[PDB]
């Protein structure tokens, strides 16, 4: 029903920031799970999914950072570690869910903002 | 490579009443795998059409999809007052899946 | 096809007694908005026909969302009508190098209107005036009278959305009549072999053999009414079935 | 078209004896030397054959008589003629031999027959009418001379021609050639042979075996029928038309029980039917 | 695409000419068509139509001399005989068609004279 | 009976770059169905604008229609030195039709 996310904030380029995002309704489990992006002004860009059902991860070569995903199932939640960061990445994120003509499952979380500036 | 989209036109300010017909082309051809959201400005993205020919719960008939292959269509009809916001299309076809650029909708 | 009609009068060709080529349907693939119906596309290579009807004409980029079963708008209530229970496929692709022509492409036409919708399958070559208000206008135009058929406007300088589409449209069906149109293993010799043969079902040895059927013919039989001997339908030969 | 000529020609119908006739082969599967026995549609041994003249000169001077009537179908149609001058080509096999219904007309057209299912307008006297093109000595065919309209057609084939001549003979052969036509289970099948027969006009006693032609996906039923013509024009002696003579056998199908004795090389000469005696 | 006309010439009043104007480029069959005058520095004045896709024939009454009207459709091809002739009607005619808010179809012949008088 | 036109100003000779406004006056209250046409003397008809506000193929927007009811405009605009000819209004409401007088605009 409902996802909620971890903090934002602002972090010098070239760290890491690992991203939670929790489930509650029904789980995470038996579903995949995506993360997108939103900079301000432009369009949503894919970034990287998740597949519980068997294991597997997907990330966008056009920001090919090891953006590194994995789970936390027994809590639904989801950790998607910022690695290897560059400004123009500076946007809002968004955990994310599609609907491949079978379910109806398109569930998004509130947004934080990742910024990644070396000014606070 | 990667499945280009084709979203067009990327804004159409509108009129109450209208029947916008928002193109969401494709450089490949996809089989219906293409979806529809709403998007007020710091909103989360609601979903529109899933599978590009079937309405969802909670909207109206007034959005309306259709099309297949390369061409994918947004039947906005009746155009109400609050569907002037900013939308997407959306390639499940592949993987990397992209979305299009946005189709801001808004009053004239 | 180098030449298809416009939707007022489109061309319908009925097809039947041949083999479907559904392969290279699919594997064409320089196709816009191509879409199937009755049972799923991958399926309908070998689920086939009694009595096809082709038929085909030429619409706007915009207005092919229109062609769909069951829907509204002026190619679907004026023009062309799908029925409430369709089986076929919509084919629809753009020929804009072809149609769309500078100095401007005006051969296509339409019909914008008539004093009710369409019934399905059924064409309106009719080019006599429509009385929208009551005042008679009688076969000459005039006031609240229009002329019932308008063009397209259609060269390279337009948009995508406007766009010719070159829609054919496959219409089937299902009747007493057998299946006269209808779609589609390397021969094994002295080894045990499951086989068929044009339908022809069972388990044997297959081997050269020397007697000599009448050209008509398709079986073999022996006193039992078993299935002693078949003819291999590709290279002609008899075979003992052991 | 539909040029009508309707003649006054009333008479008993000339009957015959089929002694053994119309034994088809009712399979494609190959048999050697066996009695194989099945109850399928036929025309029975010793049947009432009626032979029927299109055109029938009974000699004072000229009175060329043409007879030939619309035909049912009944159950099934058997066919034979010699005409070493062909002036036969094809039926027009139908239910209403007018639109509503489909058509059946096999005309071989001299050249490849070409078999068409469709729906025509069948004039009052039908026939093909043949004329002298004057370009290339060459003698057409005028088809509609049969039929008014060609639309709405179902169904069109081609294939090479089932009626032949060999001629040189001066007779001697006559080129008996017989057709049946069985129309069941959405095909109507068609039948074929050619044989030399050196008496004067009715069958022997030998055996004709027939194998099916095509097996075409029809599916209407035929009730009723007529044969079809090849007539020409003359210029001026004491319209030109009535083009030498024609005789045909004509007589019914009916489900029996034969006996099929299959040589060794496949091929069937004695039949025997159970419901004779 | 194009029109062209019936050859113009002295006639003597009272009599008649048949008027032919053959189409091509597109076919007469769908459309209606039109007759129409030039008197030399006088305005265009319409004269009769020919409507095909029922059949209806309209006159002016301004000049209503019976010049009647009819096809030849299968040569894309209209008749109208010049009937009841009188001088002032010596002018060039034009075959016509009129855009009704519909159409762009007006397409004009080349003109050809005719002349009524006595003088040859 | 029948539908007069009123054609004013039935000539105006004119300069270079000008914006004349040919006017066709009616009798009656036409919806639209009014037309304009191009005529050098000797040639054949050429239309200019079909329902009294709509611009034609070959024929920039030099020549701007408008007008509805009985008051109808040909708003000639940048004026050209072909535009230098005989031209009409034109009414199709009725039966008859009737055309304007004509309006030679001309070099001066
Ligand atoms: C064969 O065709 C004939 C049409 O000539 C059909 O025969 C008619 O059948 C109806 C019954 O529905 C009878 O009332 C008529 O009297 C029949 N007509 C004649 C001339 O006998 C018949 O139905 C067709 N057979 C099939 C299987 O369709």
């Amino acid at each position: 029903q409902q996802l909620v996310e971890s903090g934002g904030g602002v972090v010098q380029p070239g760290r890491s920031l690992r991203l939670s995002c929790a489930a509650s309704g029904f789980t995470f489990s038996s579903y995949a799970m995506h993360w997108v992006r939103q900079a301000p002004g432009k369009g949503l860009e894919w970034v990287a999914v998740i597949s519980y059902d068997g294991s597997n991860k997907y990330y966008a070569d056009s920001v090919k950072g090891r953006f590194t995903i994995s789970r936390d199932n027994s809590k639904n939640t989801l950790y998607l570690q910022m690695n290897s960061l560059r400004a123009e990445d500076t946007a809002v994120y968004y955990c994310a869910r599609h609907a491949t003509l079978m379910n109806n499952k398109d569930i998004w979380g509130q947004g934080t903002l990742v910024t990644v500036s070396s000014a606070s | 490579g990667d499945i280009q989209l084709t979203q067009s036109p990327s804004s159409l300010s509108a009129s109450v009443g209208d029947r916008v017909t928002i193109t969401c082309r494709a450089s490949q051809s996809i089989s219906s795998y293409l979806n529809w959201y709403q998007q007020k400005p710091g909103k989360a993205p609601k979903l529109l059409i899933y599978a590009a020919s079937s309405l969802q719960s909670g909207v109206p008939s007034r959005f309306s999809g259709s099309g297949s292959g390369t061409d994918f269509t947004l039947t906005i009809s009746s155009l109400q007052p609050e569907d002037f916001a900013t939308y997407y299309c959306q390639q499940s076809y592949s993987t990397p899946r992209t979305f299009g650029q946005g189709t801001k909708v808004e009053i004239k | 096809a180098t030449r298809f009609a416009s939707v007022y009068a489109w061309n319908r060709k009925r097809i039947s007694n041949c083999v479907a080529d559904y392969s290279v349907l699919y594997n064409s693939a320089s196709f816009s908005t191509f879409k199937c119906y009755g049972v799923s596309p991958t399926k309908l290579n070998d689920l086939c026909f009694t009595n096809v009807y082709a038929d085909s004409f030429v619409i706007r980029g915009d207005e092919v969302r229109q062609i769909a079963p069951g829907q509204t708008g002026k190619i679907a209530d004026y023009n062309y009508k799908l029925p409430d229970d369709f089986t076929g496929c919509v084919i629809a692709w753009n020929s804009n190098n072809l149609d769309s022509k500078v100095g401007g492409n005006y051969n296509y036409l339409y019909r914008l209107f008539r004093k009710s919708n369409l019934k399905p399958f059924e064409r309106d070559i009719s080019t006599e005036i429509y009385q929208a208000g009551s005042t008679p206008c009688n076969g000459v135009e005039g006031f609240n009278c229009y002329f019932p058929l308008q063009s397209y406007g259609f060269q390279p300088t337009n948009g995508v959305g406007y766009q010719p589409y070159r829609v054919v449209v496959l219409s089937f069906e299902l009747l007493h009549a057998p299946a006269t149109v209808c779609g589609p293993t390397n021969l094994v010799k002295n080894k045990c072999v499951n086989f068929n043969f044009n339908g022809l079902t069972g388990t044997g040895v297959l081997t050269e053999s020397n007697k000599k059927f009448l050209p008509f013919q398709q079986f073999g039989r022996d006193i039992a009414d078993t299935t002693d001997a078949v003819r291999d339908p590709q290279t002609l030969e008899i075979l003992d079935i052991t | 078209q539909c040029v009508n000529l309707t003649t006054r020609t009333q008479l008993p119908p000339a009957y015959t004896n089929s002694f053994t006739r119309g034994v088809y082969y009712p399979d494609k599967v190959f048999r050697s030397s066996v009695l194989h026995s099945t109850q399928d549609l036929f025309l029975p041994f010793f049947s009432n054959v009626t032979w029927f003249h299109a055109i029938h000169v009974s000699g004072t001077n000229g009175t060329k008589r043409f007879d030939n009537p619309v035909l049912p179908f009944n159950d099934g149609v058997y066919f034979a003629s010699t005409e070493k001058s062909n002036i036969i080509r094809g039926w027009i096999f139908g239910t209403t031999l007018d639109s509503k219904t489909q058509s059946l007309l096999i005309v071989n057209n001299a050249t490849n027959v070409v078999i068409k299912v469709c729906e025509f307008q069948f004039c009052n006297d039908p026939f093909l009418g043949v004329y002298y093109h004057k370009n290339n000595k060459s003698w057409m065919e005028s088809e509609f001379r049969v039929y008014s309209s060609a639309n709405n057609c179902t169904f069109e084939y081609v294939s090479q021609p089932f009626l032949m001549d060999l001629e040189g003979k001066q007779g001697n052969f006559k080129n008996l050639r017989e057709f049946v036509f069985k129309n069941i289970d959405g095909y109507f099948k068609i039948y074929s042979k050619h044989t030399p027969i050196n008496l004067v006009r009715d069958l022997p006693q030998g055996f004709s075996a027939l194998e099916p032609l095509v097996d075409l996906p029809i599916g209407i039923n035929i009730t009723r029928f007529q044969t079809l013509l090849a007539l020409h024009r003359s210029y001026l002696t004491p319209s030109g038309w009535t083009a030498g003579a024609a005789a045909y056998y004509v007589g019914y199908l009916q489900p029996r029980t034969f006996l099929l004795k299959y040589n060794e090389n496949g091929t069937i000469t004695d039949a025997v039917d159970c419901a004779l005696d």
